[PDB]
């Protein structure tokens, strides 16, 4: 009944470009604005523009994520990397990093705080697309 | 835990013994085993006579909550051992009466014999407590065991009436009791009584004496059902009457007299305590025999009776307190006889009064009724319940030879001398005291002629009753009978109990009056000659006699018509009251309109944070210490500010929602002003996923409204607005105030200094997000967690209200 | 270390996650909720233990010394608020797996009990000023949903109006941090304390004070801001109503106690009369609502805000023996009213129904509930010897050693009020000729009183035994009253 | 002189905001709200790339990316609710 | 176009190892000797040569530029003139453009252009219905649609 | 600035109070969005306006904005969040069930 | 003021005013139809010239291609106009008349059927 | 996958500049980034 060829076309392009922007929030937070929120927020509107864009059983087939698990999962990733310290004698929550050499790649910092903040992430995004497309599908 | 402990809460071991007894040995009757007890405590009692009589008491403390100085202590002497004595042997009678009266088939013996050794355990407690925590303990299991047994029946709308009657006005008067003894122990460091008899100047002495007076007495004129708490006790008689026997006629409505008894050496010797004793006696003394007169039933007339004597041994405990206040100015003999004599009557009343009760209850168990209207005839037909009768309505009418013409007889010697006292304004008042007192004892006389005339003499009419009539079954009789010989007994040989029970007891109650090793004189006998107190008691005969013959003439009458107590009303008007008047304060309170609420709320908040800013002189601004605003920061906030007040104008959601996102989106454009990129951030994805969420629900809900300007609510509802804008922005200046004064290093200047090198990252925000305050970042998805399972189950699940409970 | 001292609030925040993995299996989460809620009891009195032996164990999260990173503190206040919680933790959901529906278990109700129980112990165990706000947020919205969960017309109407106050109430905390942040630079509760006495509670720092009384006033029941809690509390089953009538105001009420022997403590002329009259009118006002009303379970939803009066007035009078008093009062009020919403879950059973005209003769068809009831009820009244006459006594004792008169006498009278109340079901409902069909006269409930036998032996083991409960009350006393004990711990 | 350039384009920008506002007010219809919404939005991220010169710093270059992003996802939304009365189709 | 682009840095990769180069600018002597090769050898192949198509976009580019500063111009007089003296009104307009992204790129450029405003499209997707500002002069933009707009499109399209 | 930051605040708190105290459903739920808006707004005037660069310490500022409110304002903003989805969907559901979004319309019974 | 500084004082003297422009169009056009002609085009071309001066002041006068800012030029460029579509087709499938004025419309046909 | 391959290096070339790093670590991970945003999207896109 609409004729959405543009705004299909457009949809397609801008959401590639959400994501990986999105994803470079998360990994930019520690040094530079983003993080786990606002990449999670940022992941969760390139997903909720493909349902604006096209609709909801063609957008559910094409990406068929558990965001309940997502949740539950998110959330045991964060708790668990608290316990790093207990392997050290440390209070929970202690985080940790160190410049190692990677020959591949250079030196590179990893942290605790990397683990930590993808599950505040997963959490991010699986709770906005539950909490929105169980509101959007409530038929009663 | 001395045995004297042990004997002390035995029947409350023994209450959690009966249900099984009840249940694995119905055979027997529950009361065979219940018996033992009370006659086992009884025989351990008499044998602390061989120490009171000589003087002594024998005291024992176990410590139970020494760190609120409450200690288990009991304490024997002749006061306490005397209501030990009662409490047992008359409790041995009544469980012997209550066996053949209580059939084991149809009724719940196990309820009964809890309830009854639940009260028998803590009336000896009462009496045998030193310490007034552990006194007020068993005082309100009493009253509890108490009302359990007048709502045994509970199935009747009066044996629940009665309940909770009692339970009201003696917990009423238990609570008030309790402020009492906490003021004694704010005087004297102690709960233990001995001790504050000790120390009984620190008391007289201090501001809180007539306070803590009035306060014990409340508890004691409850219990001891003085006017006007007294009402209670004729609704108590849907008891059965085994309870109404030992309870409510013998034992726990002498627990007032008994505490009144145990603290006169505290509180004695000052008119407040003779005056509040003596008339607080001598209205309930004639208030109480005036109501008996108009009482149809024999239980009705038999507590307005005791409510009568009650006050009658109040009186006297109140006429004997002056022997404290005269000290030795006054042969001790002189007003210490008052105090004889109110333990004197204290004996006979449980005697005369539970065979009365006894009878009562044959009468009605043995004809249906105790209405003195459809008894009459029954002297030859119920022989043996004739003549206890008979000689406890003589006793009690105090007709001689029995034990209540001594009583009474000691009774108006004790008046005609409180007359010679000339002080106290006894010059004035002595008289009033004397010809009330005289009156009551007509009115006395009168309803036991009543009582016994109509119940015991005309013709006997057999088809009044519908079984037909027989003495009741031996094992029915032997309580009364027993009862009914002390009565003899204690006539002809009153000094039985003269130097055994009589003059230790008075010890007790006057402890400074005599030296030690002194014995008050106590010889008891029938014939004084013509003095007048004879004249008095040949004066309370004949006008007894002829108010009874002119009964044909009053009983037409409008005050013989009523029988229910005037008092009542208020007593029922008050608490519909409490419940009517506490249903108008809540539904103003609880109006179901979210706007009151939220306006209750912030009008108190208002009224609060302003008068504390007033009073601490808080409104303050500080004009210097605050940054510089760019001219393009002007238009921006006037646009902020214009938005947020278009706000309450819009009257369509979808207009409600764009102003929304602009308010949104120039918050995010004041975080980059004020340098905070990662909340603009937030605050603008927050803010879109907003958006898309109020259109969701818009499917849902419906379109705004113009709702109209109701000029008084919304006139309110402005002025609290700006009250609670005004005091955030005016504790916001003050605030930002005192901060610069003050100038504490902010905490934050750490994270400035360590976010790279201990924490690893540049961006402060997210080190402090994920490291040194990582906890709360956790808890924080965490609360998105629960908010999406929360939506899921929100919309998913819906239950009538059917499926669960 | 002290990794113990987080355990209370780990244990349920990971059974909880784990729970929403298995919502398909109802048995694997029963039994799993099960062997949990009695680990977080045997947890919580071993933490009990160590800081009764060996002090105030703080924990310092991250490795951050305080006033840097969030600390948890467990003091012997915070510990017995822990045990408490698990107590009544264990007993509610042994009820809930004899009462509630299948249904709710498909729904997350496990998952939100368990993180309703990490947000209580980890708001009793914060030492930080804006952790504890979110340690509210998470206790919140757990009941948020918890209270409206089944969304039947009246739970949707009155969960609406309990979380609009709510939120309401969690704006008006971050007002308060704001400000106290512009003066303080600090969140830390031992720092706070430290700064706010160098700045003698001065000026604003007052009306600060008065804030934190506010929002915490307003999440614990107090007059004039409890309208949120009488009619909400009546929507969910009672094992929830119980779990909620014993413990979430519990939480603001622990929060008043914290931040006014810890922080606010320079102006008690002013701060503390405050708190006195605000417990002497919330006694009076919530005890005239359980007396208007005719409903078991909304008699004792106003009880729950008369007794927290209680629990404020010996803050108030703000000595030794009342603070001891309010520690043994909460103790007390934890356990008999937990037992007495679990009584009336298990009256409306038997009967279908909590209205008390609609009730009658209980007692001859079900005297253990009857007698269970029956001393539950008393305890709550003050009759001795049970808890609740100790806790009672241990107040106006110390009001009248005080010479708080007029505030002895209200706790007096309300108590007399109370006992007409809880008379009253039991006429109503318990006595009376049997209004209750013979089918409903033959249910067998002792399935369900089982879990609420604990309750009722503890509110009798608490009076008898009440002098090592009292003595640990007077340490208690002595810890907090005292802010330089918390203080040293801690920085 | 440069910067005195950049603070009058600051205000210019502002009185932009403050015109875009007017009608998201007062109308008339829906659409002219949420065109007005829409442009008040895109002229943000002019605003912000003002002041990114003005304080000399990179610190917002994400904020204006954002802004494009949600703008667009704000206005697409709001026109099909207008329109059809749902947000996303299917459902 | 993308295989050719691809082997275009393959071949660069390649020979910035040849000349020992990691350093950038070598990676563009690299890519351009890519773009001479395959240019070389495109007849030698079945090449459409990528860079001719690469260039067809820079210019579409350049003209959607070009197009947005001389549509602001026409507003710039309209809305700065005493009155609105505008004579608006739905046109549509024919278009052969078959494909989605070639339909998406006019759509886009008509509204980027003077006084023209992409409303909607047919079913069909053979008319694209054009809000324009004044419509008496509608045959100059039907005219530089045919002419500029669809013509530019087709070179970066075939 | 700080003080026009903090009237700013003040006509938040009067407005989203005014709008709580009405009787639609949907103005309620605003009003507690604008008193949320004005609580972060505050927290932020509070620790004190324009005082160093955006807290990114590889910008090598003398002074910088303090972080750590702006840190407390993320977890409020993200709690808020959460909670106003919950409360929207309430909202909603409560509409539905008695088909009135009138708060006087949901007073219920009376002395329940 | 240096040669670079004049560049870009050119660009985001453009670029504020038109950004005015645009806003006063949406108050001056008199549909919304005519509207979103200004919306689309000025609000779009000052958005740009702003984002290539901030551009070009990091890169001449700092040395930093900030390429985010160039992402932003081109998300302008391509969502400017499908919104534009979006709210203007939006606004005449929902009844929001032509202006009075307006002499034409194609498209009433199509949606006659 | 011609296509693909070169989207995977315009997702790269869109990546390296945000980081600013030009090391191999960080074109590593841009490129890696867009073979993950590549998988997610393969429905979406069709690839
Ligand atoms: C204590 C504090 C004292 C002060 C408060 C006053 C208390 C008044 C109590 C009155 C109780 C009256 C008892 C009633 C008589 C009786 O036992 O009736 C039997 C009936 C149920 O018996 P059933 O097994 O069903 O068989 C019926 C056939 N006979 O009745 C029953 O047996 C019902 C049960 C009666 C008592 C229930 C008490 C339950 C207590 C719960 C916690 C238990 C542990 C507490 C002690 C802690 C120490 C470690």
């Amino acid at each position: 009944k609409s004729n959405d060829v543009l705004l299909h076309s457009v949809t397609r392009v801008v959401t590639f470009i959400i994501l990986a922007f999105s994803v470079y929030l998360f990994f930019a937070g520690h040094n530079n604005p983003g993080g786990g929120f606002i990449g999670g927020l940022m992941t969760a509107s390139a997903l909720l523009l493909m349902y604006l864009g096209f609709d909801m059983k063609s957008i559910k087939k094409a990406i068929p994520f558990d965001f309940t698990k997502m949740i539950a999962f998110g959330l045991l990733l964060a708790i668990i990397t608290g316990f790093g310290g207990l392997l050290v004698g440390d209070p929970y929550l202690t985080q940790y990093f160190e410049y190692y050499q990677i020959p591949i790649l250079g030196e590179t910092e990893l942290t605790t705080a990397l683990p930590f903040d993808l599950g505040i992430y997963l959490v991010v995004v699986g709770i906005a697309l539950t909490i929105i497309l169980t509101i959007a599908e409530d038929d009663m | 835990m001395t045995v004297l402990h042990w004997a002390t809460i035995s029947p409350f071991l023994l209450a959690i013994l009966i249900p099984f007894l009840y249940k694995y040995a119905r055979r027997i009757h529950t009361g065979w085993f219940v018996l033992a007890l009370p006659l086992v405590l009884f025989i351990y009692f008499i044998r602390y006579l061989s120490v009171t009589s000589t003087g002594g008491v024998v005291e024992h403390t176990i410590p139970w909550v020494p760190s609120l100085g409450i200690n288990f202590t009991v304490f024997v002497d002749g006061l306490s051992l005397l209501f030990a004595l009662l409490i047992t042997g008359i409790g041995t009678l009544v469980i012997l009466y209550s066996i053949f009266y209580l059939s084991k088939k149809t009724e719940s013996l196990n309820n009964f014999y809890v309830y009854l050794l639940m009260f028998m355990g803590a009336m000896l407690g009462v009496v045998l407590s030193d310490n007034l925590i552990v006194l007020y303990v068993f005082w309100e299991l009493t009253s509890l065991a108490s009302s359990l047994l007048i709502s045994y029946w509970f199935h009747r709308e009066k044996s629940t009436y009665g309940a909770q009657k009692s339970m009201l006005i003696t917990v009423f008067g238990g609570f008030a009791m309790l402020g009492g003894f906490s003021l004694l122990y704010v005087m004297t460091g102690t709960f233990s009584i001995r001790g504050i008899i000790e120390n009984v100047d620190l008391v007289t002495s201090s501001e809180l004496f007539l306070p803590a007076m009035i306060l014990v007495l409340l508890g004691a004129f409850t219990k001891s059902a003085q006017f006007p708490f007294h009402i209670w006790l004729p609704d108590a008689m849907e008891a059965p009457t085994p309870v109404s026997a030992y309870l409510h006629s013998a034992t726990m409505v002498k627990a007032g007299i008994y505490l009144v008894a145990r603290l006169t050496p505290v509180f004695a010797g000052s008119a407040e305590w003779f005056w509040l004793l003596t008339g607080f006696g001598v209205v309930t003394l004639l208030w109480g025999s005036t109501s008996a007169v108009r009482q149809k039933d024999l239980k009705g007339i038999l507590a307005f009776s005791t409510v009568s004597q009650l006050g009658l041994i109040m009186t006297l405990l109140g006429l004997g307190s002056a022997a404290i206040y005269f000290g030795d100015s006054v042969d001790p003999a002189f007003y210490s006889f008052a105090i004889m004599a109110a333990i004197f009557h204290l004996i006979n009343h449980a005697t005369f009064k539970g065979s009365l009760f006894m009878t009562a209850g044959i009468i009605d168990h043995e004809t249906g009724t105790r209405d003195i209207r459809k008894l009459g005839g029954l002297m030859a037909i119920m022989p043996v319940t004739f003549t206890v009768s008979l000689i406890g309505l003589a006793s009690m009418a105090g007709l001689p030879p029995f034990n209540g013409f001594l009583s009474k007889e000691m009774f108006f010697t004790a008046l005609l001398r409180a007359t010679e006292m000339n002080t106290f304004n006894m010059e004035t008042f002595g008289i009033i005291i004397v010809v009330l007192a005289w009156i009551a004892s007509v009115f006395t006389f009168l309803y036991c002629l009543i009582m016994f005339f109509k119940t015991f003499t005309g013709k006997f009419k057999p088809e009044n009753y519908d079984v037909k009539v027989h003495e009741a079954p031996i094992g029915m009789l032997i309580s009364p009978v027993i009862l009914g010989s002390l009565v003899i007994v204690f006539g002809f040989f009153p000094n039985i109990l003269a130097y055994t029970i009589i003059e230790p007891a008075m010890q007790a109650i006057l402890p400074t009056l005599l030296a030690d090793g002194e014995v008050f004189y106590v010889n008891i006998y029938m014939w004084h000659g013509f003095n007048a107190e004879l004249f008095m008691t040949m004066g309370v005969v004949a006008a007894g006699i002829i108010l009874f013959l002119m009964m044909k003439n009053w009983a037409k009458t409008a005050f013989y018509m009523k029988e229910r107590d005037p008092l009542n009303w208020f007593y029922d008007n008050s608490l519909s009251g409490v419940i009517t008047g506490s249903q108008a304060v809540t539904r103003i309170q609880m109006t179901g309109l979210l706007r009151d609420y939220f306006a209750y709320m912030t009008t108190f908040m208002i009224l609060l944070l302003g008068y504390t800013m007033f009073r601490y002189d808080a409104f303050t601004i500080d004009t210097t210490n605050v940054t510089g605003i760019a001219p393009y920061i002007w238009v921006i906030t006037l646009v902020f500010i214009a938005a947020t007040l278009s706000i309450p104008f819009i009257n369509k959601r979808i207009t409600a929602v764009v102003v929304v996102g602009v308010i949104g989106f120039l918050l995010a454009l004041l975080f980059v002003v004020f340098r905070a990129p990662d909340l603009a951030l937030t605050q603008l994805l927050v803010e879109t996923v907003t958006v898309l969420l109020l259109m969701l629900a818009f499917y849902h809900l419906p379109e705004l409204r113009k709702e109209e300007f109701k000029p008084r609510f919304n006139i309110v509802n402005l002025i609290i607005s700006i009250g609670v804008g005004f005091l955030v922005t005016a504790i916001a200046l003050s605030s930002l105030a005192l901060g610069n004064e003050a100038g504490i290093e902010p905490i934050s200047q750490f994270f400035v200094e360590n976010s790279k090198e201990l924490a690893g990252g540049y961006n402060m925000v997210n080190v402090i997000l994920v490291d040194f305050r990582g906890l709360d970042t956790l808890l924080e998805v965490l609360v998105l967690g629960i908010a999406a399972l929360g939506v899921i189950a929100l919309i998913k699940l819906r239950m009538t209200g059917r499926e669960d409970v | 270390m002290n990794n113990l001292v987080i355990l209370p609030i780990l244990i349920p925040f990971i059974v909880g996650t784990i729970l929403i993995l298995f919502a398909k299996n109802h048995s694997l989460q029963r039994v799993i909720s099960g062997f949990t809620v009695i680990g977080m009891l045997l947890v919580a009195i071993y933490l009990a233990m160590d800081v009764y032996q060996n002090g105030i164990s703080v924990l310092e999260l991250g490795n951050w010394q305080a006033p840097f990173g969030i600390v948890l503190v467990a003091d012997m206040f915070a510990t017995m608020m822990v045990i408490l919680a698990s107590i009544v933790g264990v007993v509610c959901l042994f009820f809930a797996f004899q009462t509630i529906s299948s249904e709710r278990e498909k729904y997350y109700f496990y998952p939100f009990y368990f993180f309703l129980l990490a947000g209580v112990n980890g708001a009793f165990l914060t030492g930080d000023l804006f952790n504890l706000f979110v340690f509210f947020e998470v206790m919140l919205i757990a009941s948020y949903i918890l209270i409206v969960l089944g969304g039947t017309k009246y739970q949707l109407r009155e969960s609406l109006k309990y979380v609009m106050i709510n939120v309401f109430a969690s704006i008006l905390f971050i007002v308060g941090v704001a400000y106290i942040y512009s003066v303080t630079g600090t969140l830390n509760m031992a720092d706070l304390a430290v700064k706010v006495g160098q700045l003698e509670q001065t000026g604003v720092l007052n009306v600060i004070a008065v804030i934190f009384l506010v929002v915490f006033a307003m999440k614990g029941g107090l007059f004039p801001l409890y309208f949120w809690l009488p009619r909400s509390y009546y929507g969910p089953p009672a094992a929830i109503a119980a779990l909620f009538g014993g413990l979430l105001t519990k939480v603001g009420i622990y929060a008043i106690m914290r931040t006014f022997t810890l922080i606010f403590t320079h102006d008690p002329d002013f701060t503390h009369m405050l708190i006195l009259i605000l417990a002497g009118l919330t006694m009076f006002f919530g005890v005239l609502g359980a007396v208007s009303q005719f409903d078991f379970k909304r008699i004792l939803s106003y009880h729950i805000i008369s007794q927290v009066g209680y629990m404020v007035m010996g803050l108030g009078i703000y000595t030794q023996l009342a603070i001891a008093g309010a520690i043994y009062y909460i103790a007390h009020h934890i356990i008999v009213k937990a037992a007495l919403f679990l009584f009336a879950g298990a009256t409306q059973r038997i009967t279908g129904t909590t209205d008390l005209k609609k009730m009658g003769g209980l007692l001859k068809t079900h005297p253990w509930l009857a007698w269970m009831f029956f001393i539950s009820a008393i305890s709550l009244a003050g009759i001795p010897p049970l808890s609740g006459f100790f806790s009672k006594f241990a107040l106006i004792l110390a009001a009248f050693l005080n010479e708080n008169y007029i505030i002895a006498a209200v706790a007096l009278a309300v108590g007399l009020l109370t006992l007409f109340s809880m008379m009253k079901i039991f006429i109503y409902a318990f006595w009376g000729e049997q209004k209750h069909t013979e089918q409903q006269a033959n249910f067998k409930v002792g399935k369900l009183l089982l879990p609420i036998v604990p309750l009722v032996a503890l509110t009798i083991i608490l009076g008898f035994a009440a002098e090592p409960i009292f003595q640990y009350s007077l340490q208690v006393a002595d810890q907090i009253l005292d802010p330089t004990i918390y203080i040293e711990s801690v920085l | 002189m440069f910067q005195s350039i950049l603070m009058i384009v600051l205000v210019v920008m502002s009185i932009s905001l403050f015109v875009c506002f007017i009608r998201t007010l007062i109308g008339p219809t829906m659409s002219d709200r949420i065109v007005a919404l829409d442009t008040f939005g895109i002229n943000l991220i002019g605003f912000i790339g003002v002041i990114m010169m003005l304080q000399e710093t990179l610190a917002y270059s994400e904020v204006v990316l954002v802004i494009s992003i949600l703008a667009f996802i704000g206005s697409i939304a709001l026109s099909k609710f207008i329109e059809r009365g749902v947000v996303f189709d299917r459902g | 176009m993308a295989f050719q682009i691809l082997l275009n840095l393959v071949i660069a990769v390649i020979w910035v190892n040849f000349q020992n180069s990691y350093t950038a600018v070598d990676f563009l002597i690299g890519y351009v000797v890519g773009i001479f090769i395959l240019f070389v050898l495109r007849r030698f192949l079945r090449f459409d040569f990528y860079m001719r198509r690469v260039w067809a976009i820079i210019k579409l580019i350049v003209l959607f530029f070009k197009e947005l500063i001389l549509a602001n111009i026409d507003v710039i007089k309209i809305v700065l003139s005493p009155k609105m003296n505008i004579q608006p009104g739905i046109v549509a307009v024919p278009t052969k453009l078959k494909t989605d992204w070639e339909l998406s790129l006019l759509a886009s450029l008509i509204s980027l252009t003077p006084g023209t405003l992409s409303m909607d499209f047919s079913d069909d997707n053979k008319y694209i219905y054009i809000h324009a500002i004044d419509v008496p002069n509608k045959e100059k933009m039907i005219r530089d649609i045919h002419d500029t707009f669809e013509r530019a499109i087709l070179e970066v399209t075939n | 600035m700080e003080i026009l930051m903090s009237i700013t605040v003040g006509v938040l708190f009067m407005v989203g109070t005014y709008l709580i105290l009405t009787k639609s459903l949907l103005r309620v739920v605003v009003g507690l969005i604008l008193l949320s808006h004005g609580a972060h707004l505050l927290l932020l005037t509070m620790a004190g306006l324009q005082r160093g660069a955006p807290p990114l310490l590889h910008l090598e500022a003398t002074t910088y904005s303090d972080p750590l409110p702006q840190a407390l304002i993320l977890t409020a903003i993200v709690i808020s969040f959460g909670v106003t989805s919950f409360l929207l969907v309430l909202a909603y559901r409560t509409y539905k069930e008695h088909k009135t979004d009138d708060l006087d319309q949901l007073r219920g019974s009376a002395d329940e | 003021m240096t040669a670079v500084e004049i560049i870009i004082s050119i660009f985001v003297l453009i670029g504020g005013f038109l950004s005015l422009l645009g806003s006063i169009g949406i108050i001056r056009f008199p549909d919304v139809y005519g509207r979103l002609h200004a919306a689309t085009k000025s609000a779009t071309l000052g958005v740009i010239s702003i984002m290539l001066a901030t551009f070009l002041f990091f890169f001449l006068v700092h040395g930093e291609f900030v390429g985010k800012l160039l992402l932003t030029i081109l998300f302008v460029f391509l969502t400017a106009p499908v919104a534009g579509m979006m709210m203007g087709r939006s606004a005449y499938r929902v009844g929001v008349p032509l202006w009075e004025k307006s002499t034409q419309d194609d498209l009433k046909k199509m949606y006659e059927k």
